[PDB]
């Protein structure tokens, strides 16, 4: 029932070990082991069969055999109802007590959810039959008075540690364009027509390590960029991109909503693969995808994305609402002071946010023929009640950098109050 | 007496626990023999084959109405036989001495009970084969054995005998 | 070669676990286990099959199949020539000397008979494949000196603990009655006239637990009680009897002798199911089964014959024959003294018995609007050399009560010596 | 970095050792939990069947180069394949603890590299299926667990990385 | 020698006892080796499929005479062979050290002799098989091994000899 | 590399177990086991097909199927490509490191040779599927830095104990003759024709144990004779020869030198089997094998071939090449002093060895009608060196034994130098 700071899309969660129904209905047996002799319960495979259960939401898209698929994408899970693993359990009571062995069969849970703007439109359970849970304890009496007891409810209870992994995979119906030769420091991409119909994802890899800048030529829409999951190390080519179709992705930096003019700033390694996802566009003007290698400590941003404030030019709050990166991670924006440029004229201004808590530090981006230059202008450690004002140059450009250390809601609210 | 229950009146399915060993079937599978600090281990393979249930159905309560009844709350067994599963008891004779032990199927007691005025007045039985127990005595060709360690004349429980009910519908 | 204190009928009988022939016919192998090694023999059950052994004296009517079907009738026994149940040894040699590890088969001793008037008239022995035997001992040493040993007698030797489980079964060829409706305090069954031509068994259970007095309206001829082993608590209607068509019965009380004029009196629960066998009747008229529910203490002879004595009005010796109950079981007579009644008439008796030892009881029999009552007259502590006299009333009835506590020959006799 | 090796220029099978685990599959099989001084045993046989290769192959090493350059010098694994071979890991759980372990695939990484001025230009890799490894821990319902203890993110090996080369003709 | 017996005249069938290895057959099975306090194990499986009896017949005796009369008052083996056995040896190897373990497969001697004035004149042998015996050796490339350890010039038994007869009659 | 003192034939050399390739080419995997945990890898023969090596010198006639027919001949093994045999090892970590387990599929080395004069013209090597190797070692580190190793050469390594056990087999080419009934204490057999177009081999046995003097009626050709192993125990017959087909053969004693003139004296056990190898005569007349017991210490020169020196009325060397026995085996040389015989007539001689050291003893050959009879002349423990002179009587015998104590070469050279 927590946040979720994911983008809009497809996640595979597993949600842990050890699961079992309720009312023994996994119990395979209990074996009552005198003292001074052991016992034992084995699963010896001597049938390769194995029962999965599922639940689903949505029989009709989110079916078995899909979610099935999606486990595959995420956990790249090859055996769903057979297994040769096998299992066993051995006991041996002491000399002064008998020993009670309970067996069960368990399964891990993985969850396929459909999350679009903080919210689960579908929802898929799939039980991935495990390797079993064991429990010894004294053996209870033969003479223990019976106590009439109303089955539980239908359900399944935890048994294992606690765990939940989150893994997200390539929407299987938005298609995967391919960058195919090692991008240089820059480099430009024409947006495919095929993006009026849907979005789309742009596989890639750097020549180069260190950060980069990538946006869109208007700094709209706005971009979301994941790292391929395991995809570092394996066959390599430099002069060519090698796949391995890599499904599952990891959430880097990036944004849904429709007006969140921005470009983002992240650290690409060469020895990985990426994935930029393209929304779809709607328009028939071609869009493009540019990339470029920033040098200079403008990577203090490193994997965020820089929202472009726009309407400052007026007096008092100046709400930006967008989705909160997760405790921890950074979301920034960018400031053209309102008005023309002269060291002395100035205007002053209260950051603050309003939903989520985090720590802020304000930038004052400068140019060079080296490249960008960050000089920090102040630090803040309570956004959520900062009520200190700061004087920026007028027709200059800050960025203002957040670092969560609170995620309340779904959305952090963002405040460039304009004190003058 | 066993057919004083404290429910509404109705028919429940309950699961009488696990740990139930059949009348006089202790020594169907054989015992073993063992001395001198030896180790003796017998295990077996509840498979479908073999492992099948025992029904005692009433006029109210036929086969089909205690299986699916047992299995809509509690453990398929019809689907769980379809995997074999198998357990071992191992146990070291003493130094000079004899060991026999023999070994036994249990099973899981289900009922199908019809109540009025807080009382069974009919009862369904079904015993689900579960896995196995085994029990051992020292010996010596002099030695004379209580024969209740051979035979057991009644069903019963090797664990704690358990009620856990459910009122069935329709 | 001991006297078997059961009724006429078949039997089986586990002699014991651990039979084996002799001259290593059984023998699985040896292992030679050096000092820091240890060795295991296993019989894995990679085939199923197992061989049983059989022996009959009458090939005709207790053959194999049949032996097998009495088995199965008194022990339940499922498979008799395959298993699927494992059995493996493991020792471990010491550090100072070597070890010698023999393991054999080993089966079961299922004896059946046709036991007829304390004489067996058929016999069968059925050998049903065991979990084996395993013999470990300091290993003989190679250099030994080989002793020319003739080969022993072709049979069989027990190598398990003693064993003697007597089971009785349902005679096959002798058909089943059954009384629907658990009977109440009085019943009243008439026997069908296919007594005629066999005797047959009468399946009931009782609405009431408590003692009841079940005869033939001539108090011949005699009846026979068994209880339905295992029948206790499974399958129950209020209003119906729940078969379970349990062949294996335990002998309560009663007798074959023909001229045994007698009850029963015993102690029912209505949890179990009894049969009450009614030996070939051979008369064109009718008989009946009648039943009643005894309250007060007439429960003194639970389980137990009630023979009524006959020819008492003479002087000296009275002889009566009947078949032991086993040490520690009843056996009764009930006398009512010769001539008319009027509390000072009365007549010397001194009760005595030839055969087995008991411990006797003398009741004075009494009614009452509330049923029986007992008064114990006197009491004797051995009645095989028994010489105290005891004087009765004339024309009233006592019922003397013995207990076994010597079993020396199949039939005890009970004499009701009158000395006047 | 990984690219830089000190080999004269030519094509090159690397055997780079046993042992590696892959990216994401930690808990593919399933795991097992026990308590109480019980012992848990998880076990498996890389029967062909299941046990299946991974193949990344580059423009100058397909498939087959891979396979017939590596079987060469190195374990021909396609005919050991037929041969089915077991292993099984064992644990005690604690006195009065939870024990919770997990079974993983090994591999042998092989390479096939493309050298070009001691630095490696062209790299295909193959995961040949070894034997398995387990990860335990202990735990009770409280306890919160570091996920990389579940997750593994990148192919790594769990015993020291190898390379042992020899450059391959025509 | 071997041929006095003190037996009347006649031919009897003999048991000369269980664990006869026989000559030089002592590594066809192949060895084990481990090391560092590893716990090796090497077992079989005498299915009637391997497990072969070896037939040394005479003019007298033919092998069906043979089968015949062991089998008549001895273990019947034919019968026997048809279901699977088996057997397992297991030693630790020494802390620092090397353990070699060779298995082989060990018999039951029997004989049909023809006797005449205390003397065997005819003798038959059939060597039926039993178990296995395994022979250990710690060691290091250096040390040199007496090659009676790994051969066997002579069949011999590796328990005490036996002799246990019966007459033979018809 | 060493010398090989035995005749021409065929001969399988079990070179020991644990052999495997070089570049972990027969490592079957590497189990990581965790401290207080246990780990084991297992060889179940759910298959039981196991993969033998091969390789020949000569592809023609030592194929693999032939090699197999001699490792048959040799050790009589039965399945080369099959197993039923299981091998497992367990091994559990301490609490504080972490071990390292690596199993291996090992094999056993049989090497199958001709052997020619001191000489392999052909060699085949097979290779015995075994049970396995497995190394224990401290877990290595993760962290190990990784250094660039070249792969070995391709090959073999020997992993287990030192071993080198060499079994003859009978040549298959060459038949089998056969003396059916046990030979007395004297005995001739005619070579049949069949010795004209290749070596046979005659087996047979004695009636009765002792040492015997065997030979062809002109001493020539020379002979060698083998024991039949394993051959002892089994199968007899008082009249009649049982045979084993046991082509196992032990040498005893013989040479191959076409003009050695020479017979044997050898100890021969009636409960053995033994086989005496005729070379090719190629000639016309009718060859005979003598056979004829000796009682009397000529038994001193058991198991020996007896050289009879030719060419000695001359004055100086007199050389004698002969294959020379191996360390600790017996070869003599028989010498009738040049001259007529007279007590006091005598020659000096000085007996010497070349290429092998020995133990010499020099015995003068006397007759009597209780057979032979050897007296001790003198003994000599250096006979590379011997300068000491011995005086000889004229139109006398005398045999001198030599006991190799040191085989530098293939031949042993025997000087019968004469002084006078
Ligand atoms: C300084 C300022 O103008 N802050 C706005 C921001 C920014 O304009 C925006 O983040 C771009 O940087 O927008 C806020 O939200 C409103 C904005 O997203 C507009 C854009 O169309 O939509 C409003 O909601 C619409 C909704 O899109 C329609 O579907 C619906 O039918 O009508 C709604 C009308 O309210 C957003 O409220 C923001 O929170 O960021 C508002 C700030 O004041
Ligand atoms: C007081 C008295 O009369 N005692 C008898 C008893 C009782 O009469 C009897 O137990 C009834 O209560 O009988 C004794 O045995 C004889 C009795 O059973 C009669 C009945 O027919 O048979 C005698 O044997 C017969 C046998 O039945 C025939 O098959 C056979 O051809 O002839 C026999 C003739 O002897 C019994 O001996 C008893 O011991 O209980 C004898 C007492 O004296
Ligand atoms: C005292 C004496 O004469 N010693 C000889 C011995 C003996 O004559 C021989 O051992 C018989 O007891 O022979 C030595 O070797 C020569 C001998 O074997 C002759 C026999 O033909 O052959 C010589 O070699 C031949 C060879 O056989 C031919 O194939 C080849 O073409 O020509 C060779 C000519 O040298 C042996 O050298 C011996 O060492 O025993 C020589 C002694 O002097």
């Amino acid at each position: 029932q927590t946040i979720l700071p994911y983008p809009n899309g497809l996640y595979v969660i597993n949600k842990g070990d050890g699961y079992m129904r309720t009312n023994d209905k996994d119990l395979i047996g209990t074996l009552l082991i005198e003292s001074s002799t052991s016992g034992s319960i084995i699963q010896p495979r001597l049938r390769n069969t194995t029962r999965p259960l599922f639940n689903t939401s949505n029989p009709t898209i989110f079916s078995q055999e899909y979610t099935e698929a999606r486990l595959n994408d995420a956990f790249n899970i090859q055996l769903f109802n057979t297994s040769t693993t096998l299992f066993k359990f051995v006991e041996e009571a002491p000399t002064n007590k008998n020993i009670s062995m309970k067996v069960y069969n368990t399964y891990e849970k993985y969850e396929l959810i459909n999350y679009q703007n903080g919210n689960i439109d579908d929802k898929a359970e799939y039980y991935l039959p495990s390797l079993g849970k064991c429990e010894v304890s004294d053996a209870p009496s033969p003479q223990a008075p019976v106590v009439e007891t109303p089955v539980d409810q239908d359900g399944f209870i935890q048994t294992g540690p606690n765990e939940n992994i989150i893994v997200g995979v390539i929407n299987p119906s938005e298609n995967i364009e391919e960058i195919s030769t090692p991008i240089p420091d820059d480099y430009t991409y024409n947006i495919p027509t095929s993006i009026q119909n849907n979005a789309c994802y742009v596989l890639f890899k750097v020549n180069t390590t260190g950060v980069y800048k990538i946006t869109t030529k208007n700094n709209l829409p706005p971009l979301i960029i994941y790292e391929a999951i395991g995809s570092s190390n394996r066959n390599m080519n430099s002069n060519n991109l090698s796949n391995d179709n890599i499904k599952a992705i990891k959430y880097i930096t990036g944004l849904n909503r429709s007006d969140a003019k921005s470009y983002l700033i992240v650290s690409l390694f060469k020895d990985k693969n990426y994935y930029i996802r393209i929304p779809q566009i709607s328009s028939s003007t071609t869009s493009q995808l540019i990339f470029k290698r920033e040098l200079g400590n403008i990577s203090d941003l490193a994997d965020s994305t820089v929202n472009i404030l726009d309407n400052l030019n007026t007096s008092g709050t100046h709400y930006y609402t967008r989705q909160s990166p997760d405790v921890g991670n950074y979301i920034s924006y960018q400031l053209t002071i309102p008005g023309d440029f002269n060291n002395i004229a100035s205007s002053i201004f209260s950051f603050r946010t309003r939903n989520n808590q985090g720590i802020g530090t304000l930038y004052r981006l400068t140019e060079s023929i080296n490249g960008y230059n960050l000089i920090t202008i102040n630090n803040y450690s309570d956004l959520l009640n900062n009520v200190e004002p700061i004087s920026l140059l007028n027709g200059a450009t800050y960025i203002f950098r957040v670092k969560v250390t609170e995620l309340n809601n779904y959305n952090i609210i963002f405040d460039a109050y304009r004190n003058s | 007496s066993i057919n004083n229950v404290n429910l509404a009146d109705g028919n429940y399915v309950v699961n009488r626990g696990d740990g139930w060993i059949l009348s006089r079937q202790n020594q169907n599978l054989g015992g073993n023999i063992s001395n001198n600090g030896c180790t003796a281990i017998v295990g077996d393979l509840r498979i479908r084959e073999t492992a099948t249930p025992y029904y005692y159905p009433t006029a109210s309560f036929n086969e089909e109405y205690i299986k699916n009844n047992v299995q809509n709350v509690f453990a398929n067994f019809t689907e769980a036989s379809e995997i074999p599963i198998g357990f071992e008891f191992s146990k070291t004779a003493p130094s000079n001495k004899s060991l026999y032990m023999y070994l036994q199927y249990t099973y899981i007691r289900y009922e199908i009970i019809k109540v009025l005025q807080n009382t069974v007045t009919e009862r369904a039985v079904l015993y689900v084969p579960s896995l196995g127990y085994v029990k051992s005595i020292e010996f010596n060709s002099e030695e004379q054995i209580d024969k209740n360690f051979y035979f057991t004349s009644q069903d019963k429980c090797i664990l704690n005998e358990k009620f856990i009910y459910k009122k069935i519908d329709d």
